[PDB]
């Protein structure tokens, strides 16, 4: 486990890649009773998640932060800044440069005849009929 | 019944330890700051429990079945595990490295 | 715990100590090593930075204003709010701080200089409000002593920047961080970073 000292970050660790659908859970053994505003900035520098927590007597915070890949802003590729702004009397900071992966999909069309030889020249039109009209 | 007890308080586990380092030299006292809170306080199944139950505070010779140490990753503990009468020593991810008879 | 002469392992000792750093997932503490590649414009070299339990001591970043041999262990572990104003005149291309360590300390490392606007770091919070707008590093190769009078284990750290013609005038908040040298030593504490809030660069 990493620590930029004052925060025992059980997670995240610097330069970590989060997946499609994966949960950030903010597990940081830090100093009791402080105002821990985690700004989960996306790569455009706006707060797609933001919430102010407070570490308990043990010191562990447990909070599932973000559901990546299922919220706008956890859809955009590049370096997020997972920024703790720790407000006590004397404020402290943390900058964690974390990533995300993109996606796309692929479909197949196979043709065959009664002679068992794949035809060459059969046109196959693929429309997106989800809307209820041939997109 | 458990009312007033011996060992009703609990130990202290200091942050700066009675530990020494090693690499090739045993000497030096490195900052032991056991990271970001020990959450404190040894707990113990009293050795002579049944009569300790009625002791307001007396001086016995206890056998201590937890010592609380919490740093990075997991938490370590040390204790003379009174149940099999065997000193259990553990790690900060926790495995019994030692069962030492009596 | 070596009880009566018989070593009884208690798990990783770096987790009982501070400093400890698992920088980029690669854990470094007491009884560690960094072999570091440095393949550069002059060719390639490779330093080796072996870490010893008894090099342990916090590595502070303290500003100019604080003398070099004067510690701050009663300021925070992570960042102390420097609310003063460094005036960088245009004869200066260099940011002056004292890295304070009161032990012989040989471990080679760097300072990452992540420059930000003070609208790119809200000066009413401790938020760097985006990804570094420009990054430039200074590999500060510490010296245990080359003789006090030659190099001192209390270092005058003069962060020079390439692209101080890629940085023009403006009110910055700069984040200097005692950073491992891309897989380098254990570092940092009291305070681990220094963040300079009413700076005004002038070129």
């Amino acid at each position: 486990a990493v620590t930029i000292n004052g925060i025992t970050f059980y997670s995240p660790v610097p330069n970590q890649t989060y997946k499609y659908g994966q949960q950030l859970v903010l597990s940081i053994q830090s100093q009791p009773n402080a105002l821990v505003t985690l700004y989960v900035y996306d790569p455009k520098g706006n707060v797609v998640y933001n919430n102010v927590y407070q570490t308990n007597s043990s010191g562990g915070l447990t909070a599932t932060i973000a559901t990546f890949g299922s919220t706008p802003g956890f859809t955009t590729v590049g370096t997020y800044t997972v920024s703790l702004s720790v407000q006590g009397t004397t404020s402290e900071s943390a900058s964690v440069n974390v990533q995300y992966v993109p996606l796309t999909s692929t479909i197949t069309a196979t043709v065959v005849n009664q002679e068992g030889s794949p035809l060459a020249g059969a046109t196959v039109q693929l429309y997106n009929t989800t809307s209820g009209s041939n997109t | 019944s458990t009312l007033s007890l011996v060992a009703k308080g609990a130990g202290v586990v200091e942050f700066l330890l009675t530990a020494y380092p090693y690499t090739g030299n045993i000497t030096f006292a490195p900052p032991w700051f056991i990271a970001e809170n020990v959450v404190k306080q040894p707990f113990m199944t009293y050795s002579d429990l049944q009569f300790a139950k009625t002791n307001p505070s007396a001086i016995l010779s206890l056998s201590t079945v937890n010592i609380t140490v919490v740093g990075l990753g997991g938490k370590a503990s040390v204790y003379y595990n009174s149940t099999s009468g065997q000193t259990v020593i553990t790690n900060i991810y926790g495995q019994t490295v030692a069962t030492l008879s009596g | 715990i070596v009880l009566n002469g018989k070593a009884y392992s208690l798990g990783p000792a770096g987790l009982f100590l501070l400093p400890f750093v698992t920088y980029t997932g690669s854990a470094i503490g007491a009884n560690a090593t960094a072999i570091i590649t440095v393949s550069d414009g002059v060719g390639t070299s490779t330093t080796q930075v072996p870490i010893t339990a008894e090099n342990f001591t916090p590595i502070r970043l303290a500003p100019f204003q604080v003398p070099a041999q004067v510690p701050l262990p009663n300021a925070p572990k992570l960042k102390y709010e420097y609310n003063g104003s460094i005036v960088i005149t245009p004869q200066q291309q260099v940011l002056k701080i004292y890295v304070t360590s009161i032990l012989p300390y040989p471990q080679e490392f760097q300072i990452q200089a992540f420059v930000y606007e003070a609208s790119q770091f809200n000066v009413h919070t401790g938020s760097p409000t985006a990804a570094p707008v420009y990054f430039s590093y200074s590999a500060v190769r510490a010296y245990p002593a080359l003789g006090i009078g030659t190099s001192v284990p209390n270092l005058l750290v003069y962060v020079q920047l390439q692209g101080i013609s890629n940085l023009p005038a403006g009110k910055y908040v700069i984040v200097l961080s005692a950073v491992p040298f891309a897989g380098g030593p254990v570092l940092s504490e009291y305070p681990a970073q220094l963040i300079f809030t009413n700076v005004t660069l002038t070129q």
